[PDB]
């Protein structure tokens, strides 16, 4: 599942 | 081979242009048209703090070489990420960038680049997914020091010298860049919070912390100065090429995207390396909501096989806490996993409980014999202290994930604890506020236990349940068990 | 003399009583029914963590008086203070009891009480506060070491030895026991955390601090070692009798009810001693809301007044972060201070510079140049981070008063920020939300002001205004000038 978030 | 500036820009990416009219994020899930817009050196802001603006490093660094893999990257996206690397690198620290395609659509996506000076480009057959992509590149590095970046990537000025110049001083360190934000949308680049450190939940999903009061205020001094992560993005990082091999290089047998991220950030740290960001270093990063590449089959799936490899080399016990946040999980099927163990053997690798102590303490962990942890849920609110103590009575806000006043457990002793204070049934009247009191095992007022399928909680020896419905004037409170919307409560982590 | 068993409670209290219909609460600002059911030794929880209940406590320590002041106190409250110490204390480790009456409608609250042993009962002849009365028993105190409780405190198993134990290794350690919470409505004895220590903000108002994190890892060895704290509750603790007299004992011209605790505990700090909380010394307190005696001066009036006194003497230009959250305190005059400065200068005491450094570090100090600071109000909501980090929205949740997503100041640099991230107006057309992004100070996208009376927040050089109508459906935008704000 979901992406690598955002700094 | 052609000086990058002589690279005909509009030739490669134009004949892949979002046609008339089509959807512009359907094929790399960001807005291609905003991408190819902008220039292949396009002027992006300078995010650095302003020490870093003037200081300084060695005069021999050694060289890099740079591994970018990708897999159906949008054109001018993967240009720019290689016209960053040589636009803003001293040319001498640039061995060479290896491109690996990892079975793109078209082939000539990363064939027309390898006109380009110092690149390289090695294609994969079939599809390998990032991390045997990445040690694809690895093996065929001619440097003393690798150095991976995703191929959406922009980096900034002076961006290299400040990790070069941790790992010639010490093998050992594995470090990256604050990674700015180029917008999903309009891709604006934008900079990041230097006050972060990576780390992550039970579910073993990769998050970003706040930085404490506490290790702000030792840094006053030095502003700029290396911050030691628990662990890495996992994106972006340098680290010296042998080290990378005698460490065991990335489980071979993890598949597509997700968590080499986090197996290489306890295998460095549990194996005697160390994990940094560098605030003077700075990259920016397409940050996307969704994957726009197909995973054999499903994503989910393989982020849990993934994950599963790595809690079941290096985490000892404590894997069975990733399980009680993601029960599902264990129904996943994960391979072999001996040579690993044999691996990390052979390195002498102190375990996982000493990674929680020394490197990661404010990850916290739930006492061995904890029936239950975490926040306790009613919608989006949660149980809170409302930052009261003794003989206090207790409340819900939205729930904010930041742990403190809404961090909870169900203890061995049937009791309902934040800190050492313990919901406490003061009158069993219904109606009558809960409040908060000093933890005394023998209290017989103190005990709850849960109840329809883990959604309420139920007095022991009563027909009292924990009931909302008070909240927001005087507190929760102890009402007659019954079907109301009011008295339904989950913990994030069931044992 | 009497023992304090053979004491007859009954005839004590049962005058005093609260009559049929009357209100139970008028008195003592607590329900004195509930307090005169109680018998004067109740049975009460031993509240004490695991390993105190096994240590075996030295005997061979030095003796206390016990000083205990009061004014128109519950007689059931009082006595029942009196026979705690007794019954929970080794007999020879209590030199005696000092009842100080500060001026009391009725002497007879604590002549009766002088039959019991130990007890001596000085009455003052007119009213004249905790901190004079105090100083009143002190000075008659026989004993090597001093321990002052309020007149309606219950001590717990083994509450003295720990105490006298820390001042008896190292003279100069001021120190309490935790303080548990005995119930002003019901009378329960309720069993305080023990991970606390005490604090205050640039109001000057004691307030309670958990540990951090790491403070409490590292007590994982030894959970119930001492808590270095930078400042006392004022009304339960043990010092040893000659130090508090080297020291300056309390300021004398402090009235009715301070700002002392605020005092010594700088004083002390300061001038090269130290501040503890003993977890295995369990005393037990009523809390209440109010006051229940009169303030000549204040209460509002006399409090500021006795706090001026602490900060002026010791707190060097960091006083005047107390008046700028306390305008008012600057309109309240304070006497003569000058024997006190003369104290510290005789003392050698280190600057209130470094208190900050070395003892209270986590209190955040505004080096400025805010121009506002705390929370961002709009009726019972408050701006919140959300969670988010660069590149993401911002929004509201209701306000918690927690601090964390809902921190926020308003710079020099005229920016609106959270740590090092700043509310950015990335997009002038209205409508658009706005975005969190690393501060610069050039970015005049970053920069905002108060107007109409700091009821709202525009962004500067435009007719834009912050806005909420979006809160729940993406996030804060900007807007033509949901649009008030207040810091
Ligand atoms: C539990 C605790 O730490 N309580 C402290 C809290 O006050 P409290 O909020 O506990 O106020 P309080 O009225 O209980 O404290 C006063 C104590 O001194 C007595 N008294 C009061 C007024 C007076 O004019 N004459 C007199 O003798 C009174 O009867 C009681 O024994 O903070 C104060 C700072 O000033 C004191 O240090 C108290 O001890
Ligand atoms: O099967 C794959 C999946 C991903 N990637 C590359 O690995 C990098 C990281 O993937 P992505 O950027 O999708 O992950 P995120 O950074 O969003 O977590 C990118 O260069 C991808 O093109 C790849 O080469 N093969
Ligand atoms: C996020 O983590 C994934 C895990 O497979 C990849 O390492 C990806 O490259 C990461 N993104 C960043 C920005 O580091
Ligand atoms: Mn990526
Ligand atoms: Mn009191």
């Amino acid at each position: 599942d979901s992406t690598t978030p955002a700094p | 081979k052609v000086r990058w500036p002589d690279f005909n820009q509009e030739a490669y990416v134009g004949g892949t242009m979002v046609r008339s009219g089509q959807d512009p994020y359907a094929r790399n899930k960001f807005n291609q048209v905003e991408s190819d817009k902008l220039r292949m050196d396009r002027a992006i802001p300078d995010t650095r703090h302003d020490q870093c603006q003037r200081k300084q490093w060695r005069v021999d660094l050694p060289a890099t070489s740079v591994v970018i893999t990708f897999h159906n990257e949008a054109r001018s996206a993967l240009l720019r990420t290689v016209v960053s690397v040589l636009k803003k690198s001293p040319p001498h620290l640039i061995k060479e960038i290896i491109l690996v395609d990892d079975y793109s659509n078209d082939p000539e996506d990363g064939a027309l680049l390898g006109k380009i000076e110092k690149v390289r480009v090695l294609r994969n057959d079939r599809r390998e997914g990032l991390m045997r992509s990445r040690v694809r590149g690895a093996d065929a590095a001619q440097a003393k020091v690798l150095t991976f970046l995703d191929s959406h990537c922009e980096c900034n000025e002076h961006w290299l010298e400040p990790l070069l110049e941790r790992v010639a001083e010490d093998r050992t360190r594995v470090v990256s860049p604050i990674i700015d934000v180029i917008n999903m949308d309009n891709f604006q680049y934008v900079g990041a919070s230097a006050d972060l450190k990576g780390g992550f939940d039970w579910n073993l999903v990769f998050k970003w912390d706040y930085m404490t009061p506490e290790q702000r205020r030792s840094r006053q001094g030095n502003p700029v100065a290396p911050i030691k992560t628990p662990m890495i993005a996992g994106g972006l990082f340098v680290m010296d090429k042998f080290y990378f091999e005698e460490l065991g290089k990335y489980d071979m047998m993890m598949d597509v995207w997700g968590g080499e991220n986090l197996e290489i950030s306890f295998r460095v740290w549990q194996c005697g390396g160390s994990l940094e960001i560098i605030p003077c270093s700075r990259v920016g990063h397409v940050f996307r909501k969704q994957h726009p590449y197909t995973f054999p089959g499903g994503s989910g799936t393989v982020f849990a096989r993934n994950t599963r490899r790595a809690a079941e080399v290096w985490m000892d016990e404590y894997k069975n806490f990733y399980y009680a946040a993601v029960p599902s999980a264990r129904n996943v099927p994960y391979g072999n996993i001996q040579s690993r163990l044999e691996l990390r053997k052979k390195l002498s690798c102190k375990p996982f409980k000493w990674y929680l102590e020394n490197v990661y303490p404010e990850l916290r962990v739930p006492d061995h014999q904890d029936i239950a942890f975490g926040a306790l849920q009613q919608g989006t609110n949660c149980l809170d202290t409302l930052g009261h103590f003794a003989d206090g009575v207790v409340g819900v806000y939205e729930c904010h994930n930041a742990g403190g006043n809404q961090e909870w457990a169900l203890t061995k002793e049937k009791s309902v604890k934040h800190m050492d204070l313990c919901l406490t049934v003061v009158d069993r009247a219904p109606g009558s506020l809960i409040k908060l009191q000093g933890c005394r095992e023998d209290d017989s007022r103190q005990k709850w236990e849960q109840i329809e399928g883990n959604s309420k909680l139920r007095h022991v020896g009563s027909n009292l349940c924990l009931d909302s419905r008070t909240a927001k004037s005087g507190g929760l409170s102890v009402e007659v068990c019954g079907p109301a919307l009011s008295q339904q409560w989950k913990f994030t982590l069931n044992l």
